[PDB]
C-alpha cells in the first residue's frame, strides 16, 4: 500500500561538485515546501499529490528518532498525522510567509538569563537542515553562555562532560514554550571509542531575499513531532514520543 | 488512508527514505526536505569518474515506459551545495514498491 | 618460507591488503606502495567530522602493550595527495593476524 | 603463519585534506621504496624486516589481477616469488636510482609507428599508481595516436568500439619487448550499463630532483608479474597468468 504521483517533473543531475554530495548517503532531494520557491517553477511532488486527490488530508507530517541506532530512524506520514510518534495534542502557528514552512518565533531565551530573537523575528522548519541556525552575532554569544568553542563553518563543541551542567533553551512559538535540554540540542558524535560533543546550534546569517531566518532543524523536530498543513497552511507541534 | 513512508537516520545528521522513479520504479533514497521545492536524482548522464555520481543511484530514462522527455537545463543552490543537469517527466512511488 | 599477502583489488584502480599494527594487532588495510618509502594509518586523535578520519580505521595507541611514543611531527606529499600527522612506535603484523 | 616487524616507525595521520583520502577505499599506505625517500628518515617496513631477518630472500613480489571480479585481487609475496601468478621465467633490469625502484627504459613505441622515449629515458616501477605516466608532451601525441580525447587531470578517453582496432604499445626493457595489447593499457570502467573506456597512459611531469620519470604503474604490473630484490638491486618481469 503506497501512492503514486504519476506526470511529475523532477531533475537528472549529471554534475555534483563539492563534498556534500560525496559525504550524502541518500540519493537525491524530494523539495516539500511550497511552488513559490522551485526552481524552474517545477510543480512539487506533494503539490502534484494534492491535484491528483490522491489524499484526503493535505497534510504530512515527521516522526525523527534522536537515537542514530533506534529503529525506524523516522517516520514521514502522508496524508495524515501518526499519533503513536507524538504524545499529548497537538499546538498549531499560522505560515507568515508561504514559500518555506516560515513561522513567526516570539523568543529564543537560555535558562542562564540570556535571551535572542528579543522582539521576535522569523523561523522556517526545515527537515533537510540537522542542526538549529541562527545568525553569526546572536549564535557566537549563544555559545559564550554554554561554554562551547568555536569549530569551523559556523558550528561549535563542548566537552561532554559539561554537557549535562549547562542550561535549558527554550523557544516561544505561538505564545507555548517549546523546551530543549542540553541532550536535546547537543549531538553526541561518537566512534571508536572516541566523543565529540557538538552543538546543536550553528551560526550562518541568511541574506534577503530569503532572509534572515532561523531554521528550526532535526534537532527541533526530532524532540517535536512536526505537522505540515497544506489545507489550511499551518505548522503543528506536539512532543514527540521517547523512551 | 495515510502513506507511511519509513526513513533511515544516519548519525542524526541525515533522514532519508526511499521512493521509485519510473514504470518498472527505480529506488532512489532521497531526503523529503521542508527547505526546498524541487525533486531531482542522479541521471545515468554523469561522468562515472565523479564521486558523488559513481557512489549513488543513478536514473535511466530507457529502462521506463512512463518516461516523458524534457530536457531543460537546472540549477540549484542550497545551503550546503551546487549541482546541476536537466529536467525529465516520469511517475513517482512512495515508498519505491519496485 | 615466504609469506603470502592477499590483496584486494578496487575497480583496477586501488590494491591493497591488511596489515596489523599492535600488541594486540589493530586491523588497517594499506598500499603497499613500492612509489614511496613511509608508513601511515589514520590516528584516533582526528577530527570526527573529517570524511576521511570517519570512513577510515583508526590507530589507538592506548589499546597496544607495545607501544612507543615518539611525537615527531610529519608532513608526505603524494602525487595525488598530502596529508599530516605524528610519528609513533609499534609492531606490524603482516596479514593483520588479530 | 605470518611475520611481525617489530619496533616499526609509522604514521599516525591528523589531518587528511583534499578528495584523495576520501576516494582511497583504504586506510594508509605502507611504502616499498628504499631508505634514501624516506620523510623523516624513518626506517622502511620491509627494511625493519630484512634487519630483524624475518625472510631467507630479500625480495618481495607482486601479483595483480585486472579483473575487477577476479579472486583474490592480487599477492604480495615476502621473502619470495610465486610461480603460480606467473608463465616461463624472470627477467631482470638493474635499479639505476636507489631511492624508487627506478630503471632504464630502452623506449615506448606504437605498432602504428609513433615512438615516445625515442633515445631512452628513465623509468620507476609504482605499484601504487594505476596508470601508465609518461610527459605531459609526449603522451598529448601518443593519445593523438590511439585517437583518445581529453579528459582532465592528464587522463584520456576512448569510445569501447575503437578500443579493439587500437595499436600495440610496446615497452623496452633490458633489450626485450614489453607489449601491452588495447584491452590491457585501457580500462573498462562499467556500472549499471555505462562502459567508460578510460586510457591506461596519463600525462603527468614530474619536476626534478624526481623526474622527469615514466611510471610502470598497475596497467604494466597487471599484464608482467614484478619481483623487487633489495639483495641483488634489481626488478623481474614475467608474463602474469591469467584466463
Ligand atoms: C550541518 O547542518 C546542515 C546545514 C545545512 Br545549511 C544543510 C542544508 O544545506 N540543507 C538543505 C537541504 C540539503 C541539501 C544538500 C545536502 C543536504 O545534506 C547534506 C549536507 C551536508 C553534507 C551531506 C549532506 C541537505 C536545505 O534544507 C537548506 N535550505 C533551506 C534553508 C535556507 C534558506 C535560504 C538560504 Cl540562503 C540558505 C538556507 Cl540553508 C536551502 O538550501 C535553501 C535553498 N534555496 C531554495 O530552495 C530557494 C528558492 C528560491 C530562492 C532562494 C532559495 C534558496 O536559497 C544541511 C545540514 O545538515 C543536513
Ligand atoms: C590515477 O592514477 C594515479 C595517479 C597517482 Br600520481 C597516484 C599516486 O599518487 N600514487 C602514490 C601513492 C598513493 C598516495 C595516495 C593515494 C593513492 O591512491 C589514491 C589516489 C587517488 C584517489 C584515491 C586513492 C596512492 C605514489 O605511489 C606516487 N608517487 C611515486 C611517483 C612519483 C614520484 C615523484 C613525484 Cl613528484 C610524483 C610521483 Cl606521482 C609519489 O607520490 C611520490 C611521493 N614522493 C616521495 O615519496 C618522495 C621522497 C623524497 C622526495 C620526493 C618525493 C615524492 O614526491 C595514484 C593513482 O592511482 C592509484
Ligand atoms: C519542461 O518542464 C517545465 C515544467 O517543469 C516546463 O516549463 C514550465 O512549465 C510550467 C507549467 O507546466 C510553468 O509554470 C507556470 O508558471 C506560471 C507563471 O510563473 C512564471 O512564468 C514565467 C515563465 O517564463 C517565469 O519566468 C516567471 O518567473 C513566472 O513566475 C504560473 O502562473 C503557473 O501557475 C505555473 O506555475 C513554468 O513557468 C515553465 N517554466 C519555464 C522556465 O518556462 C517546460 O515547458 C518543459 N519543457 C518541455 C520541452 O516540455
Ligand atoms: C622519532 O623517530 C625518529 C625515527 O623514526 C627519530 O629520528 C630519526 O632517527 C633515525 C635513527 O633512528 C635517524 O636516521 C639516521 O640518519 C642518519 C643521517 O641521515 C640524516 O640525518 C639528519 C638528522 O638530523 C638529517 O637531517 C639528514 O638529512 C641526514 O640525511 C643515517 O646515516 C642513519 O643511517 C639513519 O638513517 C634520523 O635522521 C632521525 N630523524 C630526525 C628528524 O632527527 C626520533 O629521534 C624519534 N623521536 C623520539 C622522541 O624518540
Ligand atoms: C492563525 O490564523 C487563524 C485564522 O485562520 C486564527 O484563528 C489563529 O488565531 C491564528 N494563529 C496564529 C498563531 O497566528
Ligand atoms: C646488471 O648488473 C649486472 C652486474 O651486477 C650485470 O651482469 C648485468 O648485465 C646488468 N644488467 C642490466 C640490464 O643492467
Amino acid at each position: 500500500g503506497g501512492v503514486k504521483v504519476e506526470r511529475q517533473v523532477f531533475g537528472e543531475a549529471t554534475k555534483q561538485p563539492g563534498i556534500t554530495f560525496i559525504a550524502a548517503k541518500f540519493d537525491g532531494i524530494l523539495g516539500m515546501a511550497y511552488p513559490r520557491i522551485s526552481v524552474n517553477n517545477v510543480l512539487p511532488v506533494f503539490d502534484n499529490l494534492m491535484q491528483q486527490k490522491l489524499v484526503d488530508q493535505n497534510i504530512f507530517s515527521f516522526y525523527l528518532s534522536r537515537d542514530p541506532d533506534a529503529q525506524p530512524g523516522g517516520e514521514l506520514m502522508l496524508g495524515g498525522t501518526d499519533s503513536k510518534y507524538y504524545k499529548g495534542s497537538l499546538s498549531y502557528l499560522n505560515v507568515t510567509r508561504k514559500a518555506y514552512w516560515q513561522v513567526h518565533l516570539d523568543q529564543v531565551e537560555v535558562a542562564s538569563g540570556l535571551t535572542l530573537c528579543k522582539e521576535g523575528c522569523e523561523a522556517i522548519v526545515d527537515t533537510g537542515t540537522s542542526l538549529m541556525v541562527g545568525p553569526v552575532d546572536e549564535v557566537r554569544e549563544l555559545q559564550k553562555a554554554i561554554g562551547a568553542v568555536p569549530l569551523i563553518q559556523g558550528e561549535y563543541m563542548i566537552p561532554c562532560e559539561k554537557v549535562s551542567t549547562l542550561p535549558a533553551i527554550t523557544l516561544k512559538l505561538g505564545g507555548k514554550g517549546y523546551k530543549l535540554s542540553p541532550e536535546d540540542y547537543t549531538l553526541k558524535v561518537s566512534q571508536a571509542g572516541k566523543t565529540l560533543c557538538l552543538s546543536g546550534f550553528m551560526g550562518m546569517d541568511i541574506p534577503p531575499p530569503s532572509g534572515p531566518l532561523w531554521i528550526l532543524g532535526d534537532v527541533f523536530i526530532g524532540r517535536y513531532y512536526t505537522v505540515f498543513d497544506r489545507d489550511n497552511n499551518r505548522v503543528g507541534f506536539a512532543e514527540a514520543a521517547r523512551l | 488512508g495515510p502513506i507511511p513512508e519509513v526513513l533511515k537516520n544516519y548519525m542524526d545528521a541525515q533522514y532519508y527514505g526511499e521512493i521509485g522513479i519510473g514504470t518498472p520504479p527505480q529506488c532512489f533514497t532521497v531526503v523529503f526536505d521542508t527547505g526546498s521545492s524541487n525533486l531531482w536524482v542522479p541521471s545515468i548522464h554523469c561522468k562515472l569518474l565523479d564521486i558523488a555520481c559513481w557512489i549513488h543511484h543513478k536514473y535511466n530514462s530507457d529502462k521506463s515506459s512512463t518516461y516523458v522527455k524534457n530536457g531543460t537545463s537546472f540549477d540549484i543552490h542550497y545551503g550546503s551545495g551546487s549541482l546541476s543537469g536537466y529536467l525529465s517527466q516520469d511517475t513517482v512511488s512512495v515508498p519505491c514498491q519496485s
